[PDB]
This record gives structure tokens, C-alpha cells and sequence, in this order.
């Protein structure tokens, strides 16, 4: 049993909640500038 | 002018065969002009040699095609040849030429210069010179409403009766 | 039982992505020392 | 100043008029409170999925791939009859489809700040819509299909749900209800 | 100034004699209070259902469809609460006036006519003298209608018998 | 039937845009334009 | 201005919380809280149990 | 190397610019600049907990 | 958990040999896979890029 799945109606909210959080990080990672740099990390938010 | 209490649309200002002023609802108005008349030339030659057809398949069959197609006729008749695959062969061969159509078309409209209808078949050079071609067209848009609606008549009357044109306007 | 348990799987599900889309989101500029 | 549409209302303020398919029809005023850039991109999106929904709808009765779990002519139960792991990789292939032509754009906040058009999703490969007049009749019959589809989508699946019959074999074997 | 249909009564200010109909009868004045646009809505309205109602009873008396069954206007309402019919038609009515609510709320805004869906599309008034003179017919006949709705219902509930019915042999209780 | 310039093969159609007639067995005949959506070469 | 994850970002890990959530705190806090919860009320009354 | 970009690979349709529903622009995408997201729900909402309905009378 | 145990209750040759495979497919894959490109934008964002 994958993931403890018995049933198929587990699989709808396992796979769209993560679908929508990277619908929103999404926006958050389009509204960034996304290009490289040669830092330790990135201090452009 | 055909109907004197209206008036015909900006698009019916002669310059076309068969333009007696008869478009109260207003096709031309939201439907281009060439595409219409194409249409109109092409529901008008399948409907003449639908009628045709019927007369003579009416009138005398082929050697051999009452032995499989029995005596069925016109709706009868199609629903055992889509069976025996004459409908099939015919659908196909005739959506194969209507591909060129189709393209004819989208060059007509796009302006390459050819007119509704003009498909460049004239065999035997017939009616190809003076005033004859118009008068041609002429007799071929009137002759083909008339063959749409005998055609139309054809097919609701063996709905009606059960009975083929010729059999059907002898035993009233 | 079922409901219950896709309850549970919802609410772990939706925890457990905003923590990983959280830490996806440039955490380690979320500093004092950043600019 | 009334709308085409429905004569006894006024004009929407957001519809003049030069947008595709527009004749004045929001009588609950959508347009004063959403952006139309998204209200458009998700009527094109809606519809194009509602369009190929009803070609397959017509499809799957006719003629379907020779697969195990594959053969249900009634698409609604052919939902719950093909293996779910492949109605997953659809899933997230489509998700992948959607992540790459939208950019990595996806929220209302962000769809739109690059410079797009709504429902241009850079896809004519027959270079169609260069002139300006056919690309307008193509968007007004693009409109009028898409609404066409969303809406002879729902009737078949709400008839398929009821009358447990696929299309066309439903009009050919036309069940009245009890 | 008093009212050209009742002698004894002032003309209610509201009622100047511009809408049709208005021949100044509003005894309780209902029009002082509430708006006339919406009161002419509701009337009119109320008016165009009691006119299908009515050709509907005498329709379904005289015929009715045959994959329905045979039986009295009135009772076939439970019949089609029963069987669904109704539900169709109470929704597709509701469908319709989600629209509706939309324009009472124009009609409040002042921006349409009361009672004007601008529906004409048989194109059978457009001079402005016929335009008026059907106004004045549609609301005659709309009163006229919403009276008879009420008396063909009561008369069925007290007879238990149907209009054309009821006037073959007019039994007296 | 009606004046003007069309493909030596089909007359209804007009010769195509990039058939020139260079290549051999350019009879003008491409009705649905694979030529122009295409290389000829290719 | 910001995209609204973003705001919600910097809810998660303001400084300006009497306590602090944090990313860690997003599983944290539910996880602790279900504990805590199922604990006092089996502590209170819970059947003997078969262990 | 072909494009189909000559001056003549045009779209073709029997509908005339008369017809309805026909833009002016080919794609316009209006610039917003109203109401947020947020608020729009909120109509939606409204269109739920105060309808225009009671305050015709 | 018990009863099931994740991959620890591998019990036939079969699957450890044919996972092994796979295991080897994966690695090569991704190893020529990071050979040839560079981290995405969201990688680039969450991790730090030091060698402790
Ligand atoms: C345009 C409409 C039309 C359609 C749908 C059909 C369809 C059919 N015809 Mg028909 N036919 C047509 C026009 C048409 N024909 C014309 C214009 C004529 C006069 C030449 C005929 C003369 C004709 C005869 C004599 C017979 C049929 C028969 C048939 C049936 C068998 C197929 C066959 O051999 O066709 C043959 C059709 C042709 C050879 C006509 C093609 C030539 C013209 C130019 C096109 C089929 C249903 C047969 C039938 O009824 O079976 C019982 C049969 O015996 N047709
Ligand atoms: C296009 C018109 C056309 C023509 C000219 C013929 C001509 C002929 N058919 Mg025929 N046939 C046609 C259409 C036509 N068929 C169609 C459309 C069908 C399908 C229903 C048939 C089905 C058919 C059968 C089943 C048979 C013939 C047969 C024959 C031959 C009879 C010999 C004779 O009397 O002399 C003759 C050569 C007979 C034969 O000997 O041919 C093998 C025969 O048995 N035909
Ligand atoms: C009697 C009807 C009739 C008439 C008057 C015309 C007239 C015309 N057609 Mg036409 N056509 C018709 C029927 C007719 N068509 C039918 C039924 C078809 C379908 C096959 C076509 C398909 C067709 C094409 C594809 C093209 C034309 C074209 C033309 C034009 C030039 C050719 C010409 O002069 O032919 C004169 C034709 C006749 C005098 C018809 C003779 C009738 C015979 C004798 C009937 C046979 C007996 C039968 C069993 C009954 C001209 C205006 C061309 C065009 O548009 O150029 C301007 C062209 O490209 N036609
Ligand atoms: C957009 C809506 C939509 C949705 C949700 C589905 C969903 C599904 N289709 Mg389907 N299909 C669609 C459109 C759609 N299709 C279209 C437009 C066509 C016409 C080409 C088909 C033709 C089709 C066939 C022939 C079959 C399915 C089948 C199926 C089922 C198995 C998945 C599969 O192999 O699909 C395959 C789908 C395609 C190859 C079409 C993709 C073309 C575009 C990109 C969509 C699945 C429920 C199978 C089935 O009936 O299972 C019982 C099957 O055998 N589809
Ligand atoms: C699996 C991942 C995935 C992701 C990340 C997206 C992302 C998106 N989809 Mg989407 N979609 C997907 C799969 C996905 N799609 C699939 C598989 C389907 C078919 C069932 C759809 C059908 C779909 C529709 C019908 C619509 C979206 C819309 C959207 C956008 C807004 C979604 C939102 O805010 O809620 C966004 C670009 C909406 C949009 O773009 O509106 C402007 C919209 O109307 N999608
Ligand atoms: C020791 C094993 C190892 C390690 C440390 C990494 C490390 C990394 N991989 Mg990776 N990868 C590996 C094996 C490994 N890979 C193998 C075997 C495959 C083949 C299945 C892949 C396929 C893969 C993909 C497809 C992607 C990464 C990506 C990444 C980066 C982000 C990973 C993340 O956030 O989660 C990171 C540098 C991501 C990246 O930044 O791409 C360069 C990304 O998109 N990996
Ligand atoms: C990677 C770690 C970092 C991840 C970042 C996200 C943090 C997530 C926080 C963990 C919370 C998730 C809890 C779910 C775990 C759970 O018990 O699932 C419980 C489910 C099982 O679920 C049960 O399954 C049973 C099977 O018969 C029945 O179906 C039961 O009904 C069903 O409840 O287990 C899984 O989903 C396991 C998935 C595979 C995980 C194996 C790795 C674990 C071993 C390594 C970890 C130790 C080191
Ligand atoms: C959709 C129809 C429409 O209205 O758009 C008009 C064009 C057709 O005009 C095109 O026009 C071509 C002539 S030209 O481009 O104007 O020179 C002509 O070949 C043909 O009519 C057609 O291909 O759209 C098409 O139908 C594309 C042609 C279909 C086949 C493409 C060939 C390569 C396949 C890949
Ligand atoms: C865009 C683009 C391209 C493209 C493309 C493509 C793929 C275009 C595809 C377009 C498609 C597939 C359009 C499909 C529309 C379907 C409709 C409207 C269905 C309506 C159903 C109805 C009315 C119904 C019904 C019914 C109901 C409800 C009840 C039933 O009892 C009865 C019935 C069945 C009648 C190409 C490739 C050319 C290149 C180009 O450069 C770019
Ligand atoms: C509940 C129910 C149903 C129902 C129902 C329905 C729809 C019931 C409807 C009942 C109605 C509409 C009654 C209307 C009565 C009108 C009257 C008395 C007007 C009198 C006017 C006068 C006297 C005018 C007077 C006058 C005035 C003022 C002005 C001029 C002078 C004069 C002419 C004298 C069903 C059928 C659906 C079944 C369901 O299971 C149960
Ligand atoms: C089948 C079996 C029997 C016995 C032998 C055999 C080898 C065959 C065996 C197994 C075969 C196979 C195919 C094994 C495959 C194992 C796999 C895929 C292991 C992969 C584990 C992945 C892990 C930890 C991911 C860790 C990354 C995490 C958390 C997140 C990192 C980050 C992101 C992306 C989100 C926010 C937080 C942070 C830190 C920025």
C-alpha cells in the first residue's frame, strides 16, 4: 500500500493541497528575479 | 425587386446572378457574399443531380443491382449501400474532391480571384463565350433552387408514402 | 472511518506542504543581516 | 448606452466593446470587480478543455485503445474503470503543460505582469491569425465554440449520469425518464 | 385636483396620469409610499402571469398534452410536485428573474422603464400611438386576468368541477 | 472558366506560392500548402 | 505589493509574534497541540487498556 | 525557412466585421487597475448576504 | 511500521537485484543529468551554496 492508500478518494487531497501551495509559491517565485549569483545565498527577496 | 413592402440588405446591390432583392432575414449580412454564393451553386448541382438520379433510378436500374440491393429505394436504399459500402466509397471519393473545394474556397476569400461556384469544368467548351455564359448561370442558379425543392419533395413524399417520384405522381 | 482518515490525510497534507513550500521560499534570506 | 445582449440592462463599463465575443453580457458585473485579462484566460481555458472534453466524449464510444481496464464506452465509469495511476501522470503532465506555458505565472497577481495576452498561450503552428480581421473572426468563433463546449459538456455528463447511456447511442435508443 | 376614477378622493400625488392605466384609483395609496416604478413592475408582472395562468387553464381544460395524463388543472400541481415538472418550471422561472433582480435593481437605479424588457420580437408595436394604446390593453388585461386566475381557482376549489365544466351545467351551492 | 492565373494542373486553384517551377514534376499542384508552411527542399 | 505567499511568509517568520511560528512551528504547533489534547482528555477519562 | 509569412497565408471566414460579438482589436488585454481579488470575492459574497432585492420595497 | 516495514522487508533476491538495477539507471541518469545542467532558480533559492 503506497502512502497507506486503501482508497482512491485519499489520493485527491494528497496531490491537489501541494498543487495549490505551489500554485502560490509560484506567484512568489514569479514575482522574484531568477537569475544566478555567486554567493553563499541569495539575499534578493 | 421582389418583395415590395422591404427592402434588400447592403450586400444585395445587383452585380450578382440571380439577385432579385429576396434576403429578408439577412444572411448577407453577417455572412460574406462569395461564400454564400458558393454555397448556394453547391447545394444547387447536388440537389439537380440528386433529382436526376432519382428520376432515373425511378425509371430504369443497373444489370445486377436488384439482386443485392432489393427493391429498396431512396432512405431503404441508403441504409442497405452504407452497409454494402457504395455510400462509403462515396463519401470518401467526394470529401477527397471536396478538400480541393475547400481550398478553392479559402482562396477565393482570400483573393485569388476565382468566383463562387467556378470549379474551371467545361468540357466540349459549352457556353464559354458572350451573353450564353450569363444566361447560363442564369439557368443554372434557378434551375438548381428548383431541383432543391422538387429534391425536398422527393424525400418527404417517400416519407410520407412509401413510394418512388415516378410511381408516386401516377397513383394519387 | 474513512472520513476520518481523509481528514487526517488533509490536514497533514496541508501542514506538511506549507512547511515545505515555506522553507522553498528563500528562508535563508529572512535574516537581520540581509541588505 | 444598453447592452447588446440584454437590451433592458445597461452597458457594463469594463465591456466597450473591444474584446472578442462581446456583446454586453455581465449582467452580475464580473467585469467591475475581476480582472478581465483573467476572467478571459479562464472562459478560453475552460472552454478548450470543455472542447476537447466533448470530441472526447464522441470518441471514447466509437473506438477506444485495446488496453486492459480500457474498454468502457460510458466515459463516467471509463473514469473510475482506466487505472488511476495513468489518470495521475495525466494529471501531472497537464501540470507540467500549465507550469510551461504560463511561465511559472500562475496566480491572478501574476499571470498577467509580464505582458500577455488572455488565452495567448503561443500555439499556432499553421502561423494562422497574421492578419488582424481573421484573427478576430477566428476569436469570436474560438468564444462561441468554447461556450458551446462548455456547455454540451455538462449536458452529456449530467445525461450520462442520469440515463447511464453514452451520446448518439442515447439518441439512437432515446429513453424517456420514469 | 380629485381622482377622475373615484369623485370623492384626492388625486394622489404620485399618480400624475403619465403611466398607462392610471386613471387615479388608489383608495389605501400605496403609491404615496412605496415607488411607483416598482409597484408598476409588480403589477405588471403579477399581470402577465395571471394572463398565461388563465390561457393555461383553458387550454389544459380544452387539451391537454397525451403523454400526460387527463385531469383537472389544479390538481396535476401535486402531481408535478411529485413528479418534477414543477421543480422544472419554478427553476427555469428562477433562472430568469436572477436576471430579473438585476433589472428591478436598474429599474431602481432609474435606468430602464418599469415593466420594460424591451421584448418585441414579433415587432408588433412601433408607432407611438399603437405603443400606447397596447400599454393601456396590457394592463387592462392583466387586471382583468389576475381577477379571473383567483375566481377560476376558487370556483374549482368550491365546485370541484372546471371552468368550461362548470359552465355546461352550472350547479348553484 | 472565369479570367485569371491558375495552376497548370488544377484550374480552379492558383499556382502556389513557393512552386516556382524549378523543381522537376512542378505541375502547381498544392492544394493544402505544404509548401508554405514547409521547406521545398525538405 | 507583495504576492500574498509572500505576505504569508513573512507572517510565518515575523518577529513581531508574542511567539514565534516559524516554519518549524507550522508543524509544530498542530502536532504539540493534538498531543496535548489526546493527553489530558485520555488522562482524565480513558478505558483501561490491554497492554 | 518558410514561416508561412508571405503576404498572402491569411485566415479565411464567412463571418462579415457586421456581425456581433466581433472585437476592434485583435487580442486587447485591457489593463485593469480596479476592485482586488480579495474584494471580488467579497461581491460574490454580497451576491449571497445582500442581494438587491428587499431594498426595491 | 510493523508488518510492513519499508524497504527493510525486502525478502527475495529478485527485487534487491532488480532495484539494484534500477538504482544504477538512477544514478547514472542523474548523474549526467547534473554533469550537464546547473541548479534551477528554486534551488538556487533554498539552499546554501558553502561547502560546510
Ligand atoms: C447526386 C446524387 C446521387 C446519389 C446520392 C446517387 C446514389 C446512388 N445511385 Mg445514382 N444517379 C445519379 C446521382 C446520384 N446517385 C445520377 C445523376 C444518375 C443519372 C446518370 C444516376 C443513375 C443511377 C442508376 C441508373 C442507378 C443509380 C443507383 C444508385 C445507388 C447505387 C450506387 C450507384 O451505382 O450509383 C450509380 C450512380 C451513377 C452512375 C451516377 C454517376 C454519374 C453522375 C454524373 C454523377 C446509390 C444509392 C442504382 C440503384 O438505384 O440501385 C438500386 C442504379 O441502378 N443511380
Ligand atoms: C455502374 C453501373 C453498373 C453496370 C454497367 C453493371 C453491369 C453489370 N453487372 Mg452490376 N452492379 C452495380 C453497377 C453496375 N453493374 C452496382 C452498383 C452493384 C452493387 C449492388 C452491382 C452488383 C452486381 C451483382 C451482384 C451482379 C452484377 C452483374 C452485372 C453484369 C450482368 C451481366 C449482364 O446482364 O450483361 C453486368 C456486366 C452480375 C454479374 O455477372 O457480374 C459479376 C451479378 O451477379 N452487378
Ligand atoms: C442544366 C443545368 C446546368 C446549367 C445550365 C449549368 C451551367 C453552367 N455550369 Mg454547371 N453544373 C450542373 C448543372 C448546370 N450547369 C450540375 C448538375 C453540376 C454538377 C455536376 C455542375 C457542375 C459545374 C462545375 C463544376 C462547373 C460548372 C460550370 C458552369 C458554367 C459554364 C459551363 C457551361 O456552360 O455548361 C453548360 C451546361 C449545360 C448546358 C447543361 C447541359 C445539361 C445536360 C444535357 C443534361 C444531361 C441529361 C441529363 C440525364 C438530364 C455554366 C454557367 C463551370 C463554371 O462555374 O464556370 C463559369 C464549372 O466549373 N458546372
Ligand atoms: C480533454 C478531455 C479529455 C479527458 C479528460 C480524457 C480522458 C480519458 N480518455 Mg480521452 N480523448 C479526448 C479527450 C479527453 N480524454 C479527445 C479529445 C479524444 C479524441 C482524440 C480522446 C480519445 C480517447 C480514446 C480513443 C480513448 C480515450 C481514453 C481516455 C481515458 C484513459 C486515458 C487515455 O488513454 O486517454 C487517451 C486520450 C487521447 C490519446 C487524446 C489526447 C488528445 C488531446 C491532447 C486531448 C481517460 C478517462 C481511453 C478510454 O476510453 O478509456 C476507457 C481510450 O481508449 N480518449
Ligand atoms: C497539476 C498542476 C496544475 C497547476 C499548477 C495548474 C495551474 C493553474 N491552473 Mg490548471 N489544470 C490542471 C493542472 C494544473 N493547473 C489540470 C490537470 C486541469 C484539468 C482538470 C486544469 C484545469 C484548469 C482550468 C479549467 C483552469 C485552470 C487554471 C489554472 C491557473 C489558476 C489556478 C488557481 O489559482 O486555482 C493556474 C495557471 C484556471 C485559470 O488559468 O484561470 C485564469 C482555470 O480556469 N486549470
Ligand atoms: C546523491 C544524490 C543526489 C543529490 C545530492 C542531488 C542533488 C540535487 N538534485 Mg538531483 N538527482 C539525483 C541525485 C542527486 N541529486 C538522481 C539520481 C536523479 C535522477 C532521478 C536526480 C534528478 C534530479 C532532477 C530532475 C532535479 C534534481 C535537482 C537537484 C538539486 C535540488 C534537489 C532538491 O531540492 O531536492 C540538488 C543539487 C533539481 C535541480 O536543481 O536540477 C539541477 C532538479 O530539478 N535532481
Ligand atoms: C523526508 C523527511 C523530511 C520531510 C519534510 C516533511 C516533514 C514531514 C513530517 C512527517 C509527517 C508525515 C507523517 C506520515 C508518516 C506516517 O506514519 O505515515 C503513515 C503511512 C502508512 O499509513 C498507514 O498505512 C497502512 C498500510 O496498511 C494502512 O493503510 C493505514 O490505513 C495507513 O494509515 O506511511 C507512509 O505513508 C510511509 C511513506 C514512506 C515513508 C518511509 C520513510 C520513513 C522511514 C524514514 C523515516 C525515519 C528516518
Ligand atoms: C482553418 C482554415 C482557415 O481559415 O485558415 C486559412 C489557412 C488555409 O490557407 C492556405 O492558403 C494557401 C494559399 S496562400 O498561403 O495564401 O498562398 C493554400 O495552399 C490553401 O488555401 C491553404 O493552405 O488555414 C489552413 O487551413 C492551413 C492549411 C491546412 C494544411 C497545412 C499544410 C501543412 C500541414 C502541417
Ligand atoms: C488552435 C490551433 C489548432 C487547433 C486546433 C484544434 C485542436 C481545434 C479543435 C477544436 C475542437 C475540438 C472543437 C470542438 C468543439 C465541440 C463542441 C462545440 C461540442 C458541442 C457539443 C454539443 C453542441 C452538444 C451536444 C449534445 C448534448 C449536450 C446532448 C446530447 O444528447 C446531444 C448532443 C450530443 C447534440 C491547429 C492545430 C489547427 C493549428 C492552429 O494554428 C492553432
Ligand atoms: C395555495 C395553493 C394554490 C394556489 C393558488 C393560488 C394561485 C391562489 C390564488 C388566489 C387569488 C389570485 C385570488 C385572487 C382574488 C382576487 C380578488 C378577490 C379580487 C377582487 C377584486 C375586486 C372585488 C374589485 C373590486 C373593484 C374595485 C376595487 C375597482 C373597481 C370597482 C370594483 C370592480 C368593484 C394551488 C392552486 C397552486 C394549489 C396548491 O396546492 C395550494
Ligand atoms: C526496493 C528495494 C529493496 C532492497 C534494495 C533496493 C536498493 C533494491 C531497494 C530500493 C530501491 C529504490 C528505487 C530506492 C529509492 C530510494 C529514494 C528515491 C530515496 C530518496 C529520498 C529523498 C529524500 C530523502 C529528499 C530529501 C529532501 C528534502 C526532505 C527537502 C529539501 C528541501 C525542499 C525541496 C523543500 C523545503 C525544505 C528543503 C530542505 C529546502
Amino acid at each position: 500500500e503506497a502512502l497507506g492508500i486503501d482508497d482512491t478518494r485519499l489520493i485527491v487531497p494528497v496531490i491537489l493541497i501541494p498543487v495549490i501551495t505551489f500554485i502560490l509559491y509560484a506567484g512568489f517565485a514569479s514575482e522574484q528575479d531568477n537569475e544566478d549569483f555567486f554567493d553563499t545565498y541569495d539575499q534578493r527577496r | 425587386q421582389a418583395i415590395p413592402g422591404s427592402e434588400p440588405p447592403p450586400a444585395l446591390d445587383g452585380t450578382w446572378v440571380g439577385d432579385v432583392g429576396f434576403d429578408p432575414l439577412g444572411f448577407s449580412r453577417v455572412i460574406d457574399m462569395r461564400w454564400l454564393r458558393e454555397a448556394e451553386l453547391k447545394h444547387g448541382r447536388v440537389c439537380m443531380l440528386a433529382a436526376t438520379g432519382m428520376i432515373v433510378q425511378d425509371i430504369a436500374l443497373f444489370p445486377g443491382v436488384t439482386k443485392t440491393f432489393g427493391p429498396a429505394k431512396i432512405t431503404a436504399l441508403h441504409d442497405v449501400a452504407v452497409k454494402q459500402g457504395s455510400m462509403q466509397q462515396l463519401l470518401v471519393w467526394l470529401g477527397f474532391l471536396e478538400i480541393f473545394g475547400f481550398v478553392a474556397i479559402v482562396q477565393m476569400l482570400q483573393g485569388s480571384g476565382r468566383q463562387p461556384g467556378d470549379f474551371g469544368f467545361d468540357p466540349l467548351n459549352c457556353g464559354a463565350n458572350t451573353d450564353t455564359l450569363a444566361r447560363r448561370q442564369l439557368v443554372e442558379l434557378k434551375n438548381g433552387r428548383l431541383a432543391m425543392i422538387a429534391t425536398g419533395g422527393m424525400i418527404h413524399h417517400f416519407f410520407l408514402t412509401g413510394k418512388g417520384p415516378i410511381e408516386f405522381i401516377t397513383t394519387l | 472511518m474513512f472520513t476520518l482518515k481523509i481528514v487526517v490525510y488533509t490536514t497533514v497534507t496541508f501542514f506538511v506542504s506549507l512547511f515545505t513550500f515555506g522553507f522553498l521560499s528563500n528562508d535563508a534570506s529572512r535574516n537581520p543581516n540581509r541588505k | 448606452d444598453r447592452s447588446y445582449a440584454m437590451p433592458f440592462l445597461s452597458r457594463p463599463p469594463a465591456l466597450d466593446g473591444s474584446m472578442a465575443g462581446d456583446v454586453g453580457f455581465d449582467p452580475l458585473g464580473f467585469s467591475n470587480y475581476f480582472d478581465l485579462k483573467w476572467l478571459r484566460e479562464a472562459e478560453l481555458k475552460h472552454g478548450r478543455v470543455c472542447m476537447l472534453g466533448c470530441l472526447g466524449f464522441l470518441v471514447q464510444e466509437q473506438a477506444n485503445l485495446p488496453l486492459p481496464g480500457f474498454d468502457n464506452k460510458l466515459a463516467t465509469e471509463a473514469f473510475f474503470s482506466v487505472p488511476a495511476g495513468g489518470l495521475w501522470q495525466i494529471f501531472f503532465s497537464l501540470g507540467a503543460i500549465e507550469i510551461i506555458t504560463n511561465k511559472g505565472k500562475l496566480t491572478p497577481g501574476s499571470m498577467f505582469t509580464g505582458g500577455r495576452a488572455p488565452g495567448d498561450l503561443d500555439f499556432d503552428p499553421l502561423n494562422l491569425s497574421v492578419d488582424e480581421t481573421a484573427l478576430r473572426r477566428f476569436e469570436l468563433a474560438e468564444l462561441k465554440h468554447a461556450r458551446l463546449a462548455m456547455i454540451g459538456l455538462g449536458g452529456m455528463l449530467h445525461q450520462m449520469l442520469l440515463t447511464k447511456q453514452a451520446p448518439i447511442e442515447q439518441l439512437t435508443n432515446f429513453k424517456s425518464l420514469a | 385636483d380629485f381622482s377622475a376614477a373615484v369623485p370623492f378622493l384626492k388625486r394622489p400625488s404620485n399618480l400624475d396620469g403619465t403611466l398607462a392605466g392610471d386613471v387615479g384609483f388608489d383608495p389605501l395609496g400605496f403609491s404615496d409610499v412605496f415607488d411607483l416604478r416598482v409597484l408598476r413592475e409588480a403589477e405588471l408582472k403579477h399581470g402577465r402571469f395571471a394572463m398565461l395562468a388563465v390561457l393555461g387553464f383553458l387550454v389544459q381544460e380544452v387539451y391537454t398534452f397525451p403523454f400526460f395524463p387527463k385531469m383537472a388543472p389544479v390538481d396535476a400541481h401535486d402531481y408535478f410536485v411529485t413528479q418534477g415538472g414543477g421543480s422544472q418550471i419554478i427553476f427555469w422561472i428562477s433562472f430568469v428573474e436572477i436576471f430579473g433582480v438585476v433589472a428591478l435593481f436598474e429599474l431602481i437605479q432609474g435606468k430602464r422603464d418599469a415593466g420594460d424588457f424591451a421584448f418585441d420580437p414579433l415587432g408588433l408595436g412601433k408607432d407611438e400611438a399603437t405603443l400606447a394604446r397596447y400599454k393601456v390593453a396590457e394592463i387592462k388585461h392583466a387586471r382583468l386576468a389576475m381577477i379571473a386566475i383567483g375566481g377560476f381557482i376558487h370556483q374549482f376549489w368550491v365546485t370541484k368541477q372546471t371552468v368550461l365544466e362548470q359552465l355546461g351545467n352550472f350547479q348553484s351551492l | 472558366v472565369f479570367p485569371g492565373q491558375f495552376s497548370d494542373s488544377v484550374p480552379f486553384l492558383k499556382q502556389p506560392t513557393n512552386l516556382d517551377g524549378s523543381y522537376v514534376g512542378d505541375v502547381g499542384f498544392d492544394p493544402l500548402g505544404f509548401s508554405d508552411v514547409f521547406d521545398i527542399r525538405v | 505589493s507583495a504576492s500574498a505567499w509572500e505576505r504569508f511568509c513573512s507572517w510565518i517568520t515575523s518577529t513581531d509574534n508574542r511567539l514565534y511560528i516559524g516554519w518549524f512551528g507550522v508543524l509544530m504547533i498542530p502536532t504539540l497541540l493534538t498531543a496535548t489534547t489526546v493527553y489530558i482528555i485520555a488522562f482524565v477519562a480513558a478505558p483501561p487498556v490491554d497492554i | 525557412a518558410a514561416g508561412a509569412d508571405t503576404a498572402e497565408w491569411v485566415g479565411v471566414s464567412q463571418v462579415t466585421e457586421d456581425a456581433p460579438g466581433i472585437g476592434l482589436y485583435g487580442k486587447y488585454a485591457p489593463e485593469y487597475d480596479g476592485p482586488t481579488f480579495r474584494e471580488g470575492l467579497e461581491y460574490v459574497l454580497s451576491f449571497a448576504w445582500k442581494p438587491p432585492i428587499l431594498i426595491a420595497w | 511500521w510493523g508488518g510492513d516495514g519499508w524497504i527493510v522487508s525486502v525478502n527475495n533476491m529478485e527485487d534487491l537485484v532488480g532495484g539494484h538495477i534500477w538504482i544504477g539507471i538512477i544514478c547514472i541518469v542523474g548523474g549526467f543529468w547534473h554533469i550537464f545542467t546547473k541548479p534551477f532558480a528554486w534551488a538556487r533559492r533554498a539552499y546554501v551554496w558553502s561547502g560546510e
